[PDB]
RNA sequence: UUUAAAA
RNA sequence: UAUUAUUUAUUUUAAAA
C-alpha cells in the first residue's frame, strides 16, 4: 500500500541532481508556477502548482472565545488527506505525520504569527467572537503539500468575506448576507511557505521538490517568511545536520520566491475582485465633490 | 444529526414547586441475535430496576492457544439514572471476578464469551434528597440465567443480595462466598450483614431455576 | 434577538424585507436521535446507527 | 435592478401622447407639458446635482407666472423597493469638505434627477400667480416636463441680472424673481422671521489644502431661498389639507428664557445690552439694535451666539400634533416643510409622494398613511439630519487644522466663553472654535484669578511681565504654532 | 507576576540572570534501574523531566519490526500539574505534542546508529512534572542523556538550548515569563560542531536578526553540552 | 446545460470533475487495486466509496450520502469480473451549490454523475449508463422544476432525485437506479415527475456521450 | 441636544 | 528439519562443491 521507488530510478534522479539536472526541468531555487483560481462563494480558492492541486475553503461562525484571551477570534484548520491525491493516503488518518504538521506550520504562521487579525474577530468580550476555519483538501499529490496548503489558506482568508454587524448599545444584529455585502477579514501580513528538500552524495538543495525528488530526500527544511523581510517560522527537525551559514542562504533564496508570490496573490486578488465588481462603478455612495 | 446544538442546556426540575418484599420478574429466551439470554425486573419501595443481559458465546479466538476460556462483561447505560463509565467498568471487573470462579473456563479452550448487560431501565422513587449496589445482585442473577441459557457450564449456580450497600455473591447454598462488595454502610456491622444477604441469595437461587425448567 | 426590528430604522428594516428570501423548512425543527442497535459488537458507532 | 435599464440613455418622451409611452408609464397622461417655459438654474459654481429650477412669465393681466420645479426624484424612487430603502436609511446627503455622501445613485442625482439644461427632464412644478406685491392669487401643483434654458451659478446669475445689454425674455424674467424675492422677504421680517449668521466657509483643494475662504452672499442667494420658502409653504399647506393625520412636516420650537439666560448676562455685564424674548420678532428687532460701534463684525457675533441658543427643528407627521404647534419660531410660519430638495434629503421624497397623491397623480402609498412607520421615519431623519451637520462642521473643522499647522499666520477672532484655566476663541476667517488652555497661555497659571461675575480671567502673558485682563466679546489676535513631540496662541 | 522589566539597562533580567547566563542545570543518570534501561531526571530551571528509555528490546508485535535498523518511538506525557493551573485535557492540545514527538524521533533517529540493533525497538518515554519555558530543549537533554545510560551508541551529544529576542538583545535558556513576551528559537546542536540537528522558529523575528540569534544559540548550547558530559563523568568515577 | 471534464488529476487511474449550477463535485476512481484484509471480497470487486463535504469534516450526512452512492454505483459495476480487487471512488464536494443544513439532493446528484464519469476515464467493466439529476416541486403553483436552483429548493414542498440506467444508445431506460423523494407528494405527483424525469436523464446521457467521446476519442487511435 | 437657503 | 522453511511469506546463517 506504498510507493515503489526501484534502484535504477533512485540512482537516476540523484545522479542528474549531481549534474545540476531535474527532472521536470527547474533550478535547484525555482519555485513552481503557482496559479490561484476563485470559486463563486468567498473563500473558494484552489491553488494548482505543477501536478500538484489543492482546493481551500474559508468559513466562520459565532463561537465562545477562549478564556485565556477573551478578546481575540479563533481559527481552526484541518489539512485531511484523501485516496484521491494518491492511494498511498489512507482514508481517517487524521493523525498522520503530513497531516500534524501541515497544520501546525499554516496554524503557526496564520494565527500565531499574528497573520490574521483575531482581535478584529471579536464581537463580545469573553463571549461571543469569530471562528474563521480553514478547510484544506488535497486534490492531487506531486510534493510540495504544505507550502501549497499555505498560499491555498493565505489566498482564502483574504478573499474570505464574514457576514456584517452593528453595535446597538448592548445589542449586536447579524445582517444577512443578501441584505448587506460581508465584511472582509483583516489581514496583516501574508506569509508564504517554501520547503527546502536536501542531498548528499558537498550537499544539495532543491526548492519545492516533486513527489519523486521528495522520496529519495535525505532531509527537508521549511521556512515562512513575508515581504516585511521577517522571518515568520522555521520548522528543521532531524534528517542531514545543517549550520547557520546554510539556513540563510536558505531564507534569503526563500526571500526572493515569497516576494513575488505575494505580488501574485494581491494581483489575483484584484483582477478576481474587478470580475465580480462590474457596476461598482455605479454604487459608489462616497464620492467626490468638485 | 447528532448531540444538537452546544448551547442547550438540559431540564431542571425543582424540588419546590408542588410538593419485607421485593417484587421479582424473571424471564429468559427471547433474543435472536444471542445465544442466551435475560431479562430480570425488581421493584421494591421506591426504586424500580429491569435491566436486559445477552451472552454472545462462546467465540473462538482465531490464532489464541489459550487452555481455558476468557470471559468479558460489560456494562453498559440504558435510558434512566445514568451512571458514570468509571464505576460501571469497576462493577465489570468485579463481576468478572465472580464468573470466572463459576463458569467452566477449562471446558472452552481457545474461545472466549462475551458479555453484555444493559440497565434499561433503573427507576428511583424517593420523596426529597453507592446507588449502584442495588442493582449488583439484579445483575448477577441475570448474567446467570444467561449463561445457562446459552448452554454454557456454570458450576452451581450464582446469587447475590444487597444490606445498606453490602453486596455479597454467594455459591453451594451460601457454604462459600465468591463475591464481596460494600460501599458506604456503616462499622462493626458484618454478621448481620452475611446474614441478610444469605437469605436474599437462597430467595434468588431458587427463582432462577422456576423460569429456567418451565416454558 | 438578532433582528433588524430592534434598530428601530425604517430603512434597514426596508431593505431587509426586500431582500429577505422564502426559507419554508426554516420554520420547522427536528429531533437529535441517537441510535444504538446491540449486536454484540464493541466499538464506536456503526454505519447503520 | 430599480433603476433604470436605459442608465444614461434615458429619455423624456417627445410626445406625452405617444402610444409606445403610455404603455410603459400609464401615469404619463397626468403630466403638464411646459417645456414652452424658459426656466433656468441657479446653483454653486460647478454643481452637479440640480434639485431646483425657477422661470417667471408676466401675465396678461399685469400679474407674473412665477413657477419653481423641483425634481421629480418619486418617479425613479418607488417605495417599496431597495432603492427607497437605501435612501430611506441615509436620511439625507452628508456634505464633507474633499468627498460627499450620497443618499441616491449618481446616475439619478446627477443625471436622471437632476434638472440639467437643455434636455427634457421630469419635474414636480409649483405655479403661482403674484402681482407688484409678491401677494400669492392662486397656487397650482402638478407634475410636469421642463427644459431648462440655461444652469446659471450665483456669480453668472448675478451678472446677468446686472448686465444692461442682455434683455430678453429669460433676462427680464430673472429681473422680476428678483423684484420679488425682496418684497417676500420684507412681508417675512414684519411677520416676526429671524436674520441669523452661521460660519460657513469653504476651503480649496489642490498635500491638497492650501488655504481657506470666507464666502460672500450675492442677491441671488436670497432670490432662490424666498422662493424655496414659498414652495415648501405652500406645499406644506397642501398635503396636510389632504392628509392631516400623516402629513410630513417641520416644526420649530420656541426657545425657552434659559437659553438666553447666560447669553444676557454677558451682554449685560460686559456690553450694556440685552436680547429681547416676548415674541420672535422681537427678538429679531433686538438684534438689528444689538451693534457695537468700532466692530462692526460684532453684531454678527451676537447673531452666531443667539444660535447656539435656538431650539432643534423637527420633522414631524401631523397626527402626533395639533396645529397650533406647527409653528415654526424661526421661519414665523404657520406651517412648514421640506420639498425642494429630493435628491438631497428623504424628508421631501415623502412629501412628493404625499403632493402627488393630493393632485391626484398617483395613490398615497400605505407607509405613508401609518402612523407607526411615520413616527419612526421621522425619527430616523431627524437624527441623520443632526448627523450630517455635526460631521460637515467637523470635517471643516478638521481639514481647516490642517491650515493652522501647515501655514503659520496671525488671525484676529473673538473670545466666546472665558473658565478658570481657559479661554474659547472663536475666528471669524475660519469659522471654527478654539480653546487656549491656561497652561498653554501663561507662565505661571497659579497667580492667575478668575472672575465669574464681570467674565474675565486675568494673567501673566507669555514673554510679558504685565498682567492682561481678557473679558469676553473681546477682539484679540491668534497664531498658529506646531508643538508635537497643532496648537493656537494668543499674540 | 506582574509588569516586569525585561532586560533592564543594567542588564538584568526579571529573574536575576543576565543576556548570557542559563538557569541551574542539575542533571540525573541511573534514576530508575529498576524500570526502564535508561534513566535521567532532569531539572532544568523550574522545569522536572523524566526520561525513561525501554530498550534495544524485541518488538511486541512484529508489525513494527525493522531488518536493517531499530525503531525509535518518542512517548511524551505532559502531565496535568506541569504548571500552576491544573490544565484540563484539549482536542487541540494533542496536536501539538505529536508535532514535538515526530520532531524528537526525527532528531535522534539520525543520530542513534539503529544499524547496530536490527530487528529491535526502542521505546523514550518522558514525564513531564513541571514546566517554566524552554521545555522543548529540555526534552532534548533528557533525551541524549537517557540514551547514553542505556548504552545506546550514538555519533556525538545532541545539546537542547532555547534563545528569546527581544528587541535587539537576544537572552539565553528563556523561562515562561520570557516566552509570553518576546519570540523565542529552540535549537538542537551536534556535540562542540556548529550543526544544527533541530531548529524550531514558532515566532516572528527579524530576518537580520536571526544570523546572531543562532551563532549564541550554539554558543550557549555548547555550555550544555559540557554540563551534561561533567555529569557522566562524576557518576563514572563515582561507580 | 451542464459541465463536465474528464482526466484531470494525475495520481489516480480515472477522475472526472462535475459541475451544476453551483454544485461543483470533482471524482477520483483507482481499480483493481489490492484491497485489505477486511475489504476483499472471494467472488467480485470490492468498492470503497468515499464522499467529503466542502466544509467540516465528514459527519454522518455524508455517510447516508456514501450509502446511497453506494447503491447506484454498485449494480453499474460488472465486479465479478474483479474478484479479490479494490475500487476507490472518492467524490470531493468543491461548493455545495444548496444549504448544507436543508438539502442534500444537488451534490448526492452530482457525485453520481462525477462517479460514473470517473468509472468511464478508469476501464472499470459497466454494465451501462447512468444519469442523474435533482427534481423539485414549488409550493405556490404545484410546478415540477427539473434541475432547480438554490432559490427554488428554499420555496419548494418536495425534494426528488432521480438516477435512471440508460442501454443501447442512450434512449432504453433499463431501470430507475435510484429515486430519492422526500417532501409532500402524492401518487399523482410521483409518476408525473419520474415521466417528466426520464425524458431529461435521457438528454443528459445524450450529452454526457458526446463529452466522453470528445475527450476519449482523441486518446485513442 | 445650531434658524434658513442652495450644495 | 537453517544445504531446513515461511505464499501475497517476520528467516533473523542459501555460503562452498
Amino acid at each position: 500500500k506504498d510507493i515503489e521507488i526501484s534502484a535504477s530510478e533512485s540512482k537516476f534522479i540523484l545522479e542528474a541532481l549531481r549534474q545540476n539536472y531535474r527532472l521536470d526541468g527547474r533550478s535547484f531555487d525555482q519555485f513552481r508556477d503557482v496559479e490561484i483560481t476563485f470559486g463563486k462563494e468567498f473563500g473558494d480558492v484552489s491553488v494548482k502548482m505543477g501536478n500538484t492541486k489543492v482546493h481551500c475553503r474559508i468559513s466562520c461562525q459565532i463561537a465562545q472565545p477562549y478564556e485565556d484571551r477573551p478578546f481575540e477570534g479563533l481559527f481552526v484548520i484541518s489539512t485531511e488527506i484523501s485516496p484521491m491525491a494518491g492511494s498511498q493516503f489512507e482514508n481517517g488518518n487524521i493523525t498522520g505525520e503530513d497531516e500534524v504538521l501541515c497544520s501546525r506550520i499554516i496554524e503557526k504562521s496564520v494565527r500565531r504569527s499574528g497573520a490574521l487579525d483575531v482581535e478584529g474577530l471579536c464581537i463580545v468580550a469573553g463571549s461571543k467572537c469569530w471562528a474563521v476555519r480553514a478547510d484544506v483538501h488535497f486534490l492531487d499529490c506531486d510534493g510540495g503539500f504544505i507550502d501549497a496548503s499555505c498560499i491555498a489558506v493565505m489566498a482564502g482568508l483574504m478573499h474570505f468575506k464574514k457576514p456584517d454587524i452593528t453595535v446597538h448599545g448592548e445589542q449586536i444584529i447579524v445582517h444577512p448576507v443578501n441584505e448587506r455585502e460581508p465584511v472582509p477579514l483583516g489581514i496583516l501580513h501574508i506569509p508564504i511557505c517554501v520547503t527546502f528538500s536536501f542531498f548528499n552524495p558537498s550537499e544539495i538543495s532543491i526548492i519545492d521538490a516533486t513527489l519523486k525528488e521528495e522520496l529519495l530526500r535525505d532531509g527537508v527544511l521549511t521556512v515562512t517568511l513575508n515581504k516585511n523581510r521577517e522571518v515568520v517560522q522555521v520548522s528543521k527537525a532531524g534528517g542531514l545536520p545543517m549550520d547557520a551559514l546554510t539556513l540563510m542562504k536558505c531564507c534569503h533564496e526563500a526571500y526572493s520566491i515569497i516576494e513575488k508570490i505575494t505580488d501574485q496573490i494581491l494581483q489575483l486578488l484584484k483582477e478576481d475582485s474587478e470580475k465580480r465588481n462590474k457596476y461598482a462603478a455605479m454604487l459608489t455612495s462616497e464620492n467626490a465633490r468638485e | 444529526r447528532l448531540l444538537g446544538p452546544a448551547a442547550a442546556k438540559p431540564m431542571a426540575f425543582s424540588n419546590t414547586t408542588t410538593h419485607s418484599e421485593q417484587e421479582l420478574s424473571l424471564h429468559t429466551g427471547f433474543i435472536e441475535n444471542c445465544n442466551g439470554s435475560a431479562l430480570v425486573e425488581a421493584r421494591s419501595l421506591g426504586h424500580q430496576t429491569s435491566l436486559i443481559t445477552a451472552v454472545y458465546g462462546p467465540r473462538s479466538i482465531r490464532g489464541s492457544f489459550t487452555s481455558q476460556g476468557t470471559i468479558s462483561i460489560q456494562l453498559k447505560n440504558g435510558l434512566l439514572e445514568k451512571y458514570n463509565t468509571n464505576e460501571l467498568k469497576e462493577v465489570s471487573s468485579f463481576l468478572m471476578g465472580i464468573f470466572n470462579s463459576v463458569v467452566n473456563l477449562s471446558r472452552y479452550p481457545k474461545s472466549g464469551i462475551d458479555i453484555f448487560v444493559y440497565l434499561t431501565y433503573d427507576k428511583d422513587l424517593t420523596n426529597n434528597p453507592s446507588q449502584i449496589s442495588s442493582l449488583i445482585p439484579h445483575c448477577i442473577t441475570s448474567i446467570t440465567l444467561a449463561l445457562a441459557d446459552a448452554g454454557i457450564e456454570l458450576v452451581d449456580m450464582a446469587g447475590a443480595g444487597e444490606a445498606n450497600g453490602t453486596v455479597v455473591s454467594f455459591i453451594k447454598n451460601g457454604e462459600e462466598i465468591v463475591g464481596f462488595w460494600k460501599d458506604d454502610g456503616d462499622d462493626e456491622d458484618l454478621l448481620e450483614c452475611l446474614d441478610r444477604c444469605k437469605e436474599q441469595y437462597n430467595r434468588y437461587r431458587d427463582l432462577m431455576i422456576s423460569c429456567l425448567m418451565n416454558q | 434577538s438578532a433582528a433588524i426590528k430592534d434598530l428601530d430604522d425604517f430603512g434597514e428594516e426596508e431593505l431587509f424585507e426586500v431582500t429577505k428570501e422564502e426559507d419554508i423548512i426554516a420554520n420547522y425543527a427536528s429531533v437529535y436521535p441517537v441510535v444504538e442497535v446491540e449486536r454484540g459488537r464493541v466499538g464506536a458507532c456503526t454505519d447503520e446507527e | 435592478e430599480c433603476l433604470p435599464a436605459e442608465g444614461h440613455d434615458w429619455k423624456a418622451p417627445t410626445k406625452l401622447d405617444d402610444p409606445e409611452a403610455v404603455s410603459k408609464d400609464p401615469l404619463l397622461t397626468k403630466r403638464k407639458d411646459l417645456r414652452d417655459k424658459l426656466i433656468c438654474s441657479i446653483d454653486p459654481p460647478g454643481c452637479v446635482d440640480i434639485n431646483d429650477a425657477l422661470h417667471a412669465k408676466k401675465l396678461p393681466n399685469g400679474n407674473w407666472e412665477v413657477g419653481v420645479h423641483i425634481a421629480d426624484v418619486t418617479h425613479f424612487v418607488k417605495p417599496g423597493t431597495a432603492l427607497d430603502a437605501e435612501g430611506a436609511a441615509r436620511g439625507t446627503s452628508v456634505y464633507l469638505v474633499d468627498k460627499r455622501i450620497d443618499m441616491l445613485p449618481m446616475l439619478l442625482g446627477t443625471d436622471l434627477c437632476s434638472l440639467k439644461p437643455y434636455v427634457d427632464r421630469f419635474a414636480f412644478s409649483v405655479i403661482w400667480e403674484l402681482d407688484d406685491s409678491a401677494n400669492i392669487v392662486n397656487v397650482n401643483f402638478m407634475k410636469s416636463v421642463i427644459r431648462s434654458r440655461e444652469a446659471f451659478s450665483y456669480e453668472q446669475a448675478q451678472l446677468r441680472i446686472d448686465d444692461k445689454t442682455q434683455n430678453d425674455e429669460l433676462t427680464m424674467g430673472m429681473r422680476a424673481l428678483l423684484k420679488l424675492s425682496v418684497k417676500l422677504k420684507q412681508k417675512r421680517l414684519e411677520a416676526g422671521a429671524l436674520n441669523l449668521a452661521s460660519p460657513e466657509v469653504k476651503v480649496h483643494m489642490d498635500s491638497d489644502p492650501n488655504e481657506v475662504e470666507i464666502k460672500k452672499l450675492l442677491a441671488t442667494n436670497s432670490l432662490v431661498e424666498e422662493f424655496m420658502l414659498l414652495a415648501n409653504i405652500s406645499v406644506a399647506r397642501k398635503i396636510y389639507d389632504a392628509f392631516p393625520q400623516t402629513a410630513m412636516l417641520r416644526r420649530h420650537a420656541a426657545p425657552p428664557s434659559t437659553n438666553f439666560e447666560i447669553l444676557n448676562e454677558m451682554l449685560n455685564t460686559r456690553k450694556n445690552m440685552s436680547i429681547s424674548l416676548e415674541s420672535s420678532k422681537a427678538l429679531a428687532d433686538s438684534l438689528d439694535r444689538c451693534v457695537d460701534p468700532e466692530d462692526p463684525y460684532f453684531n454678527t457675533l451676537v447673531r452666531i451666539m443667539s444660535t447656539r441658543c435656538m431650539m432643534a427643528a423637527q420633522y414631524f407627521y401631523s397626527g402626533a400634533y395639533s396645529y397650533p404647534d406647527f409653528r415654526h419660531y424661526g421661519l414665523a410660519v404657520d406651517i412648514y416643510t421640506h420639498f425642494t430638495s429630493p435628491i438631497r434629503r428623504y424628508c421631501d421624497v415623502v412629501a412628493h409622494r404625499q403632493l402627488a397623491g393630493a393632485i391626484g397623480y398617483e395613490p398615497l402609498s400605505l407607509t405613508h398613511r401609518d402612523k407607526n412607520k411615520m413616527d419612526m421615519i421621522c425619527r430616523n431623519i431627524n437624527r441623520k439630519h443632526r448627523n450630517a451637520q455635526f460631521a460637515g462642521r467637523a470635517s471643516i473643522e478638521y481639514y481647516v487644522g490642517q491650515v493652522m499647522r501647515n501655514n503659520e499666520s496671525t488671525e484676529t477672532g473673538y473670545v466666546i466663553k472665558v473658565f478658570n484655566n481657559g479661554i474659547v476663541v472663536l475666528v471669524p476667517k475660519f469659522g471654527v472654535e478654539g480653546l487656549i488652555r491656561l497652561d498653554n497661555l501663561t507662565e505661571d497659571p497659579n497667580s492667575a484669578a478668575f472672575d465669574e461675575v464681570e467674565y474675565k480671567l486675568t494673567f501673566v502673558p507669555t514673554n510679558s511681565d504685565k498682567p492682561r485682563d481678557v473679558y469676553v466679546f473681546d477682539k484679540v489676535e491668534v497664531q498658529v504654532r506646531s508643538v508635537m513631540d497643532a496648537e493656537l496662541l494668543l499674540k | 507576576m506582574s509588569r516586569l522589566e525585561i532586560y533592564s539597562p543594567e542588564g538584568l533580567r526579571l529573574d536575576g540572570r543576565r543576556w548570557n547566563e542559563l538557569r541551574r542545570f542539575e542533571s540525573s543518570i541511573n534514576t530508575h534501574p529498576h524500570a526502564a534501561d535508561g534513566s535521567s531526571y532532569m531539572e532544568q530551571g523550574n522545569n522536572k523531566i523524566i526520561t525513561l528509555v525501554k530498550g534495544p528490546k524485541e518488538p511486541r508485535l512484529k508489525s513494527q519490526m525493522d531488518t536493517s535498523k531499530a525503531l525509535l518511538n518518542v512517548s511524551v506525557n505532559i502531565t496535568k500539574f506541569s504548571k500552576f493551573e491544573r490544565s484540563k485535557s484539549s482536542h487541540k492540545n494533542e496536536r501539538r505534542v505529536l508535532e514535538i514527538q515526530t520532531s524528537l524521533v526525527r532528531m535522534f533517529e539520525k543520530n542513534v546508529m539503529l544499524n547496530i540493533y536490527p530487528r529491535t525497538v526502542i521505546d523514550i518515554e518522558i514525564h513531564v512534572l513541571e514546566q517554566d519555558g524552554g521545555i522543548m530543549g529540555s526534552l532534548i537533554n533528557g533525551i541524549t542523556l537517557a540514551l547514553i545510560d542505556a548504552g545506546i551508541s550514538m555519533f556525538d551529544y545532541i545539546s537542547g538550548i532555547s534563545v528569546g529576542l527581544y528587541d535587539t538583545t537576544p537572552l539565553l535558556d528563556t523561562n515562561s515569563l520570557e516566552e509570553n513576551a518576546m519570540s523565542t528559537v529552540t535549537l538542537g546542536v551536534v556535540g562542540k560542531s556548529e550543526k544544527l540537528s533541530l531548529l524550531l522558529v514558532e515566532d516572528k523575528i527579524p530576518l537580520d536578526r536571526l544570523e546572531n540569534v543562532l551563532a549564541i544559540g550554539i554558543a550557549g548550547a555548547h555550555r550544555v553540552r559540557d554540563l551534561m558530559d561533567e555529569e557522566l563523568r562524576k557518576h563514572a568515577q563515582k561507580r | 446545460s451542464v459541465q463536465a471534464e474528464i482526466g484531470i488529476l494525475d495520481h489516480v487511474d480515472g477522475s472526472s470533475e462535475f459541475v451544476s449550477q453551483d454544485t461543483k463535485v470533482i471524482c477520483s476512481v483507482t481499480g483493481p487495486i489490492e484491497p485489505k484484509a477486511r475489504q476483499e471480497l472471494p467472488t467480485q470487486l470490492a468498492l470503497e466509496i468515499i464522499v467529503r463535504p466542502a466544509k467540516g469534516v465528514a459527519t454522518t450526512r455524508e455517510k447516508v450520502l456514501e450509502d446511497k452512492l453506494r447503491a447506484v454505483l454498485t449494480p453499474l459495476i460488472t465486479r465479478h469480473c474483479y474478484p479479490r480487487q479494490l475500487c476507490q471512488i472518492t467524490c470531493q464536494i468543491l461548493e455545495s451549490g444548496e444549504d448544507e443544513a436543508e438539502f442534500s439532493l444537488r451534490e448526492l446528484s452530482c457525485c453520481i454523475n462525477a462517479a460514473f464519469l470517473a468509472l468511464v476515464d478508469a476501464g472499470i467493466a459497466l454494465n451501462s449508463m447512468c444519469a442523474s439529476i435533482p427534481i423539485a416541486i414549488i409550493k405556490d403553483t404545484s410546478d415540477i422544476i427539473v434541475d432547480p436552483t438554490a432559490e427554488q429548493l428554499k420555496i419548494s414542498l418536495s425534494v426528488h432525485t432521480l438516477a435512471l440506467e440508460f442501454v443501447n444508445g442512450g434512449k432504453v431506460v433499463k431501470n430507475v437506479l435510484l429515486l430519492d423523494s422526500n417532501g409532500d407528494f402524492n401518487e399523482d405527483q410521483l409518476f408525473s415527475l419520474l415521466e417528466l424525469g426520464e425524458q431529461k436523464c435521457q438528454e443528459l446521457v445524450t450529452n454526457i456521450r458526446r463529452i466522453i467521446q470528445d475527450n476519449i476519442s482523441p486518446r485513442l487511435v
